[PDB]
C-alpha cells in the first residue's frame, strides 16, 4: 500500500505522482525454508477511495514450517532498497518473522513497481531506502487488523564524506 | 487528488499450497505521514490454514 | 502435464495413481536474470478427458532480457529430481534457454506435486529423476504447438558399487 | 501384474487446458487442446492465446505450465 | 571490521564484549549476475592493535560484468539485520553497486559472527539493524583508501504501537 | 576430478584437451538450509601424476543440521548441466543428501571450469549433461574412501523430434 | 581418428590431492591419493585428515572437491 | 582494553576467478563512535583484474 509513505530529503514520490492513473506492483518473496509468495497488485483511485486488487500464488511452504503450522509470530521492521531499472522502480528487502519462542525465519522480497503514467511524466527518485513497520494489531484465521508505518529516506545515520546521498 | 487522510479498500484472491482463499479489507491512512491501518476479512477459504503473515505485504 | 511419463525400473507413478480424483501442482521458477514465473495447476479427469486449469503470475523479467524481448530461442532438455517430503512430492530442476545467439539463460524450478488421494492410498516413489524434452514445434504470438517427452528413472548411466538405486 | 500386456492399456488420452495469468503487468488467457500417450511418456498440444495476444513475452516461460 | 559500530538504545555489543579473546566472522555474498564472494576472518587484539586475518574465495563473476570489467562505481549505503541463531549471531543484508552511468548491481550478504567467548559469557543482542556506509575515499588496482561508518539500532523511524523494539 | 569422465556422442573433452598445462575450477554450493561451501582448485600434471590443490571455505551451516551434526547419510547421484560462457565452461547442478532418516537435503552447485590453454587451442563442447555418482565406500573422522563414476552425454532418453542434440 | 583403439589409451592415471579449508570456523587439512580410469570415467581415492581431525562436520560437503 | 581511538591492521589472501592476490592494510577508527578508515595495499597479484569493491566488506 505504497501510497502511504512519508518521504524526506525531497525524494520524489513515484506512487503519489502516479495518480489519478494509479500504479501496479509485482513481487516474489522467497522464504529461507523453501516457501514462495508471489503477488500482483493493481492500485487505482475511484473518487476519494484507493482501490486495491490483489492476486496471490504461494507455494512450497513446508508442512512443518511456521507458516503452515500457523505459528509465525510477528514481523520485525525492515528496510527496502528502491531504485530505478529500465524506467520503472525495483525494490528488494529482507524481512524476518519472529516466531513464538523468539527465533527468526527470513525472506527476501523482489519487487517491481509500475506507474500507469509514462515515465516521461514522472520525476524518478534516485536510489533510496524505505523503512517499514508492519504490525498485526489484532487477531480478531479470518479477521485481522494490520498497521503499517513507512518512511522513504537516504542514509542519514551514516553520512557521506564524499557528497553522496 | 490525494488528501491528508484517505480511505482504501482491497480484494485479494489467491492459492497457497493448493488452498484457495479470498479476502476483502477496508482501511484508512495519512498518505503524507506514512501511516495506515486496515481490517482484512477472509470471505472464502477461511479459517486460513496458513499464517496470515505471509499476506501482510500484499493486503 | 505429468500424467504423460514413461516410468522405468518399477518406479511408482504418483500421478497415474492419483486418478480418478487427480492432483495439483505448484511451482516457482527463478530465472538467473531476475525473472520469476509462478504457477498453480489443477489436474482433473472428466470421463476420458484430462482437464488442466492453470494460474500464472510472472514478474521482474528484465525489459532487455530474452523473455520480454521475445528472443528466447529454444529450451534444452533437462532433468528433475523428484522425491517425497511430508507425504507429497517435491521436484527441483535446472532448465536453460538456448538463445538464438547460442548463449544460454538458466532457471531453477521449485515444485510441489499434491495428489488428491490421501498418501495412505498411494505407493510413494523413492528419489528418482524425471528427464524431459520440450519442443515448441511450431509458432503457427497467439498459436503455438508444443511437444514433450518425459522419462522417470534411476541413475543407470553411473551405477552404484553398493546396490543403491 | 495385472494389466497383462500393453494391449490392455489406454494408448492415448486427450487433454484440455485453460491458462490465466499476468506477466510483468500483462494479462493474458489461453486455451489448449492436446493428446498424449500415458505410458510412452509423449504428448503434444496446441495453445491459443484468446486474450492479451499477441503475447509481449516469450511463450517459453509458459512451457512447463501449459 | 565490526569492532567499529556506534550502538544506540542499549543494544549489547557482541563484538566489543568478545575482547580480549576476539571473534571471527564468515560470509558468502551472492551477486545477482552470478558472482560469489566468500570470506573467513579472524579478529584478535595484540596489545593496542586490532589484527585482522582474512581469507577470500571469489568465483563465477561474469567476464562481461562490472566486477571483472573493473567498472563497479561505488557502493550505496545499506542495512544489515542481525540476530541470534543457536548461540552466535547471524547477519543478512542487501548491498548495491552504483556502476558508472548510475545503474545498480545488487548482492546478498549471508554472515555468521562467532565470539571466541562462550555465549554464557556474553550479553546477546536481540534482533536489530546495523546501518553502514562504505566509501572508497581514494583510488590511489593496487592502493585504496576506504572509510566506513556504522550504527547499530532499532527501528526508530517507524515506531511500534505494540511495545516492540 | 573432472579428468575422469566417459564422454559419449563425440562430445569434446575440455578437461583432457587442457593437458599438459591443466585447468582450474571454482564453485559455490548453496545448501537449502543456509550452508555455503566454496572451493577453488588447481589441476596440474607432473609426469604421469595428476596433482590437485584445493582451497575450501564453508560457512553458515546450521548447528543442528545434518552437516554440523555429522549425520548426512549418502549423496544421491546427480546431473550437471555444462555449457560454454565467455570462452570457459559453466556448470550447474542440484545434489541431494539422503539422510539416515530417509529425508533429503538439497544443494545447488555453481561452477566455472577454466582451462590453462587459451580457448583458441580448444574444441569447446556444446551444452550437455554430466551424470555423476559419488559413493563414500568406507569410513576407515580422519580417513575416507570415495568413488565416483561420471558420464558426459546428450539427452538420449527423451530424443528430439527435430534433430537437436 | 587417431588413437586407433583403446589399447593405445592410458588405462589408469594416479592423482594426489592437498586440501586446506575452514568450515564454520573449523580449520582442517587433508591429503589424498587415488587412481582413475580416464576414458571409463571411474575413480577412487583415499582422503586423510592430517590437521583438524576428527572432522566436526560431515565429510560429504567435501565430496565434490577432493 | 578498547579505547576511544584504536589502530588496526589486516592481511588478506585470496583467489577470485582463478586470480591469486594478497593485500595488507593499516587503519584506525573510533570504536564507540563507529567510524574507521584504512589504506589497503595489494602486495601480490596486483594490479587486481577485478573491482576492489568486492573486497570492501572483508578488508
Amino acid at each position: 500500500s505504497k501510497t502511504f509513505i512519508k518521504y524526506v530529503s525531497g525524494i520524489p514520490d513515484y506512487f503519489k505522482q502516479s495518480f489519478p492513473e494509479g500504479f501496479t506492483w509485482e513481487r516474489t518473496t522467497t522464504y529461507e525454508d523453501g516457501g514462495f509468495l508471489t503477488a500482483h497488485q493493481d492500485t487505482s483511485l475511484d473518487g476519494d477511495c484507493l482501490v486495491y486488487k490483489v492476486k496471490i500464488l504461494g507455494n512450497n511452504f513446508p508442512a512443518d514450517g511456521p507458516v503452515m503450522q500457523n505459528k509465525a509470530g510477528r514481523w520485525e521492521p525492515g528496510t527496502e532498497i528502491v531504485y530505478e531499472v529500465d524506467g520503472v522502480l525495483r525494490g528488494q528487502s529482507l524481512m524476518a518473522l519472529k516466531c513464538p519462542g523468539g527465533r527468526h525465519l527470513t525472506c527476501h522480497l523482489h519487487t517491481t513497481y509500475r506507474s500507469k503514467k509514462p515515465a516521461s511524466a514522472l520525476k524518478m527518485p534516485g536510489f533510496h531506502f524505505e523503512d517499514h513497520r508492519i504490525e498485526i494489531m489484532e487477531e480478531v484465521g479470518k479477521c485481522y487488523k494490520q498497521y503499517e508505518a513507512a518512511v522513504g529516506r537516504y542514509c542519514d545515520a551514516a553520512p557521506s564524506k564524499l557528497g553522496h546521498n | 487528488f490525494l488528501k491528508k487522510t484517505m480511505p482504501f479498500k482491497t480484494t485479494i484472491e489467491g492459492t497457497v499450497n493448493g488452498h484457495y482463499f479470498k479476502c476483502t479489507g477496508k482501511g484508512e491512512g495519512n498518505p503524507f505521514e506514512g501511516t495506515q491501518e486496515m481490517k482484512i476479512e477472509v470471505i472464502e477459504g477461511g479459517p486460513l490454514p496458513f499464517a496470515f503473515h505471509i499476506l501482510s505485504t500484499s493486503c
